[PDB]
């Protein structure tokens, strides 16, 4: 709108339909995947997500709080967990409200969960190969000899 | 609770919960069936855009010299991957990954 | 439209003009000058006369080309006609902020008949897998010299 | 429940069709005959190519 | 996924041993083929799990073993369908498969 | 031994480069891989770094 912390008060967490419930059973779920996007060179997967996470109920932006709606409707958490997988965890850059970034493996699906006290997961598929760093498509420097020019999403909200 | 007389099962009361001042974003699949006059917009961050990163890579290949002649050693410490071209002569292009050393001349 | 198009790509067809980028020594003094050498065009440098007569039999990298912001590549193409994504450059644009696309891009949905929520068979984006795969460089196009530099769009050194 | 992959983008040419396949998840199609004489093949598609 | 007071709880597990017949917790045990399961479903000696490839299976729990048993065991892709990578969300038909379900028997 | 304890609290860790920093370029890492070295056929990592654990 005008002033992020504004919109994310203004934007309440719902439910999605997930079939994932701990790959138990088909059930509305209050994680699911909206859209990924990705065309980053250094692998970052900007998640966008049913959930809001960094936002609390009361209507202020809060680093401890995580606020969900599902099916028992809008309620608190405690960021204690979140964890992003393609199969295997991922590195969380950041969080703040239906965003998340991250930087993941090479998967063939792509997985959001927690187990706090939301307690479920969902996964959709979503293709993540291979973009990384300079010519190699091997992760992780060594050290530093040339620095060299790269595109990412950002951790500042706008 | 009312109580609405002359019933029969099943398209008679379809129930569902509902909820107010929520919005959604797109989605391929999620409930969105309700539809309402009571829209927003809202900011998209995360955007795309330039940075630098650090990174080094292995040893580029040693060079020795004869009478007219160039000879390169390649020599690596992980896969990093080479193009053999020209630009001095008639145009060629390749790529391949130097896993273990190899001399081109 | 993604976040892709604030940068990479540009196609143009090019055909550049020549200028020169002469140094000048009388012995006394030594200073190199932007010029354009086609058309009879004067310049006096420390009050010498200097008239550049035009440049003809001048190599030309450029054709149809396409401009990524990775590294230029030599390729052909034909505009305002690709779509689907069984091709690289599916989405076809106007300009750098466009309103109007023309791709054909086909994604199929049906009718809900289960207690989920849509049945949906999606062939996604061609762009980002024929991204690996490039074109071939333009860099290393030519007999002798250019080296192609992306951001003001030129070849140095060409001999 | 799973989606399974669209038909393919069709071409017609004289009396003759050729499909082209995109590059999607590796996905086993299967070329055989059943009015003429029987043959069947086996490939798996997770690269982009014309079939005739 | 059973308490030995005879009622059941997901939360423990129950091990009788060289400390003889104690409780251990349901939110330490992992499971590796060589990368994490999600716990399907608990009845008795049976532990339903839904795990990734792998060329051997390790059972693992530090409640008060703190040891560990594997063994090779070879569990290969082996997707529903002709198609391969699964993706439960969606449809678009519905395909004969077989399973392990959850009922209690 | 004895002074093991000793030796270890003399050469005490040190803030030093890591080229990875959450990939956005080479900085002080409390916690930098100094080397991993394996010959193990079993799969054992001996693993060096700043910190003492």
């Amino acid at each position: 709108s005008v002033a992020h912390f504004e919109a994310y008060k203004a934007t309440r967490p719902y439910i999605g339909w997930c079939a994932d419930c701990g790959l138990a059973g088909s059930c509305p779920s209050p994680v699911s995947i909206e859209h990924v996007w990705s065309d980053a060179d250094d692998g970052v997967l900007k998640i966008q997500v049913s959930m809001q996470i960094g936002i609390a109920k009361s209507n202020t932006i809060n680093h401890a709080k995580i606020r969900y709606m599902g099916a028992n409707g809008v309620q608190e958490a405690e960021r204690s967990t979140l964890s992003v997988s393609t199969t295997a965890p991922c590195d969380i850059l950041a969080t703040m409200g239906h965003f998340i970034l991250a930087r993941c493996r090479p998967g063939s699906q792509v997985e959001v969960s927690l187990s706090t006290d939301p307690k479920l997961l969902c996964r959709t598929p979503f293709s993540h190969k291979p973009r990384f760093i300079g010519n190699e498509k091997s992760p992780a420097p060594t050290g530093h000899k040339t620095r060299i020019p790269c595109k990412t999403y950002s951790h500042q909200t706008d | 609770k009312i109580t609405l007389f002359n019933c029969d099962t099943a398209p008679k009361c379809i129930t569902y919960a509902v909820d107010n001042t929520v919005w959604q974003y797109n989605s391929q699949y999620v409930p969105r069936s309700e539809v309402t006059e009571v829209k927003g917009k809202i900011h998209v961050p995360f955007p795309l855009t330039d940075s630098t990163c650090a990174v080094s890579v292995a040893p580029e290949p040693q060079v020795t010299y004869r009478l007219g002649e160039v000879e390169f050693h390649f020599h690596p410490m992980y896969p990093t991957l080479f193009s053999i071209r020209s630009l001095g002569k008639d145009p060629s292009h390749s790529q391949e990954w130097i896993d273990t050393p190899m001399s081109k001349t | 439209r993604g976040e892709s198009c604030e940068a990479d790509a540009i196609a143009y067809q090019v055909t550049a003009s020549l200028k020169a980028q002469v140094m000048i020594s009388i012995g006394e003094l030594n200073q190199t000058v932007d010029v354009f050498v086609n058309g009879d065009s004067p310049a006096r440098i420390q009050q010498s006369k200097f008239i550049l007569g035009p440049i003809s039999s001048a190599w030309s990298p450029f054709d149809k080309v396409i401009v990524y912001r990775d590294e230029v590549y030599n390729e052909d193409y034909a505009p305002y006609g690709s779509g689907q994504a069984g091709r690289f450059g599916d989405i076809q644009s106007r300009t750098v902020n466009s309103t109007d696309v023309y791709a054909n891009t086909n994604l199929k949905l049906k009718r809900p008949a289960s207690g989920n929520v849509v049945p949906y068979t999606q062939t996604p984006s061609g762009f980002s897998y024929w991204k690996k795969e490039k074109g071939v460089p333009l860099n290393r196009n030519a007999p002798f010299g250019c080296i192609i530099k992306v951001n003001p769009v030129r070849a140095e050194n060409c001999v």
